[PDB]
């Protein structure tokens, strides 16, 4: 998660995070691509019937 | 919430991840210990 990792449960820092902005969203799309792939690696092997 | 997480007004079919489930801070309090060791100024204030 973007916000909770760095300064979780601190609203005085969450507004500061908006200064950098779209930096962490790039991380979420990077880690989500890995997770979707892991479900396809298993499908290619065992589902050949 | 999921419409404004993706910054768009149309979302395609699928599963999406959004903001979390955390309780907003309602109040605020303070605590400190002090039950003994009182300063004895009464002797000055009770001396004839």
């Amino acid at each position: 998660d973007c916000t909770m990792y760095i300064c979780g449960d601190s609203t005085e820092c969450s507004n500061l995070l908006l200064q950098y902005g779209s930096f962490c969203t790039q991380l979420k799309r990077a880690l989500t691509g890995i997770a979707v792939e892991q479900d396809k690696n298993t499908q290619e092997v065992f589902a050949q019937v | 919430e999921t419409k404004c997480t993706l910054k768009s007004f149309t979302v395609e079919k699928g599963i999406y991840q959004t903001s979390n489930f955390r309780v907003q801070p309602t109040e605020s309090i303070v605590r400190f210990p002090n039950i003994t060791n009182l300063c004895p100024f009464d002797e000055v204030f009770n001396a004839t």
